[PDB]
């Protein structure tokens, strides 16, 4: 296959909600935020998995994959879940469990 | 990922793979405690798939990687089938994660923090390399 | 948290 | 089951991998790469099964 055995790993930027309109338009919601069209696309399989940044020497979690360009192509931003938008919800959740 | 590079064996300790009943991996998630993991809503996870805690090669006959069950699934009920807007689902696990070397926790953001644009950041995944 | 025990190689 | 492609084309598609088999013996990454496929073959291409093949 395609369908590595092996981990992989990617380094890219985030883009601004901005920027990523250009490419995405209005399908660019407040709880998504961007990264890549650098040469690099999150693919199948690689769905809910992490999109982490350095935050004081500790790897934070900025983004879940989500979705992105149907041929996965490495000139299109992937989208990913805006954590920062959606963490009251997992501090509430894991709080009430 | 499509022109991504193998990482080093352990080095994303938090990265799990969710795989169905019969073994296959469908999507990754991230521990954020020894009892919860993270992942995308529209990855339709059920109490039926299992998490995968410290794995690198998926193609291998054995290393030391736990399989957990999952207790229940939270979906964000704000998730949007048609937008894919809010996803994000929280998996309680049956049993807790052990920590060590290999499977830890990633930290969770503040509301509040900001990542610029233009930063540089990491993915990691199982995903194709190619399409 | 965020600190693994193994460092990544990027 | 039934895989209705009736709202595609999508430039977009959901990352999870879960595989269809085609009737052309190809493995399509998820349900949106398979009705893409679908859309552009003309009706030409049909399930074989899920998994890949």
């Amino acid at each position: 296959a395609n369908t590595p055995d092996r981990l992989q790993q990617a380094s890219l930027p985030l883009l601004s909600n901005t920027n990523c309109k250009k490419y995405w338009g209005t399908k660019i919601k407040d709880a998504m935020i961007c990264a890549g069209a650098s040469g690099v696309s999150s693919c199948m399989g690689d769905s809910g998995g992490p999109l982490v940044c350095k935050k004081n020497g500790a790897w934070t979690l900025v983004g879940i994959v989500s979705w992105g360009s149907s041929t996965c192509s490495t000139s299109t931003p992937g989208v990913y879940a805006r954590v920062t938008a959606l963490v009251n919800w997992v501090q509430q959740t894991l709080a009430a469990n | 990922i499509v022109n991504g590079e193998e990482a080093v064996p352990g080095s994303w300790p938090w990265q799990v793979s969710l795989q169905d009943k019969t073994g296959f991996h469908f999507c990754g998630g991230s521990l954020i405690n020894e009892n919860w993991v993270v992942t995308a809503a529209h990855c339709g996870v059920t109490t039926s798939d299992v998490v995968v805690a410290g794995e690198f090669d998926q193609g291998s006959s054995s290393e030391k990687i736990q399989k957990l069950k999952i207790a229940k699934v939270f979906k964000n009920s704000k998730y949007n089938s048609l937008t894919i807007n809010n996803d994000i689902t929280l998996l309680k696990l049956s049993t807790a994660a052990s920590f060590s070397q290999t499977v830890s926790a990633v930290c969770l953001p503040s509301a509040s923090d900001d990542f610029a644009a233009g930063t540089t950041c990491v993915t990691t995944g199982w995903g194709l390399t190619r399409y | 948290c965020g600190v693994p025990a193994i460092q990544p190689v990027l | 089951v039934s895989v209705d492609c009736s709202e595609y084309p999508k430039p977009a598609c959901t990352l999870e991998y879960r595989p269809l088999c085609g009737s052309d013996n190809k493995t399509y990454g998820n349900k949106c790469n398979f009705c893409n496929a679908v859309v552009e073959s003309n009706g030409t291409l049909t399930l074989s099964h899920f998994g890949k093949c």
